């Protein structure tokens, strides 16, 4: 696991983009970076 | 024979940070204190000596790296830093000798509805070497299943867009960044400050 939550987080980022929440998307992108840096 | 710093700083279109541009500057004279005062910069941090000390120095080459990032990411353009931009987009060596220059470009690089011309790398299997440039767009395997070159579950396109909008907060607004490297080889130093 960890796979399922990363995918939903990626999908929220992509959806916040298309819904014009550009700043909100970038804040999730930051989380995707910090998350995948952990073992 | 003035150094063509105007072509870098006053360029119409800056590059995405993951595909950062590099201009080699040579065989010319440059007033670095005039560069310091030619515009209002939010960052002008030199790690060797100051603008005024550069004006008495000569160098073999000067490399001007330019790109656009978020204001809150300019901190990563410094030696010893880690982060999404420093790990996966543009990395400075620990022994860096040069200047990092940056200014707000919300008036140029933001757009109503979102400017998607500027990209950044979100995923990478390992951190970049100093001054390494990675422009590949292989699908990133984030999970345990192979991706076979197709986007899908835990299989992501490695690049994302900033989507700059003029109504972003200051920390998310676009900043144009110019990084100057001062190269002194065992060779004629032909890039000299205005008072060498
Ligand atoms: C950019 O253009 C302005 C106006 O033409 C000029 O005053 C300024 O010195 C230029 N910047 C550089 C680095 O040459």
């Amino acid at each position: 696991d960890k796979e399922w939550i990363l995918q939903k987080i990626y999908e929220i980022m992509r959806r916040l983009d298309e819904e014009g929440h550009g700043e909100a998307s970038l804040r999730v992108s930051d989380l995707i970076y910090e998350f995948m840096k952990r073992d | 024979n003035l150094c063509p710093f105007g072509e870098v700083f006053n360029a119409t279109r800056f590059a995405s940070v993951y595909a950062w541009n590099r201009k080699r500057i040579s065989n010319c004279v440059a007033d670095y204190s005039v560069l310091y005062n030619s515009a209002s910069f939010s960052t002008f941090k030199c790690y060797g000596v100051s603008p005024t000390k550069l004006n008495d120095l000569c160098f073999t080459n000067v490399y001007a790296d330019s790109f656009v990032i978020r204001g809150d990411e300019v901190r990563q353009i410094a030696p010893g830093q880690t982060g999404k931009i420093a790990d996966y987009n543009y990395k400075l060596p620990d022994d860096f000798t040069g200047c990092v220059i940056a200014w707000n470009s919300n008036n140029l690089d933001s757009k109503v509805g979102g400017n998607y011309n500027y990209l950044y790398r979100l995923f990478r299997k390992s951190n970049l070497k100093p001054f390494e440039r990675d422009i590949s767009t292989e699908i990133y395997q984030a999970g345990s299943t192979p991706c076979n070159g197709v986007e899908g579950f835990n299989c992501y396109f490695p690049l994302q867009s900033y989507g700059f909008q003029p109504t972003y907060g200051v920390g998310y607004q676009p900043y144009r960044v110019v990084v100057l490297s001062f190269e002194l080889l065992h060779a004629p130093a032909t890039v000299c400050g205005s008072n060498s």
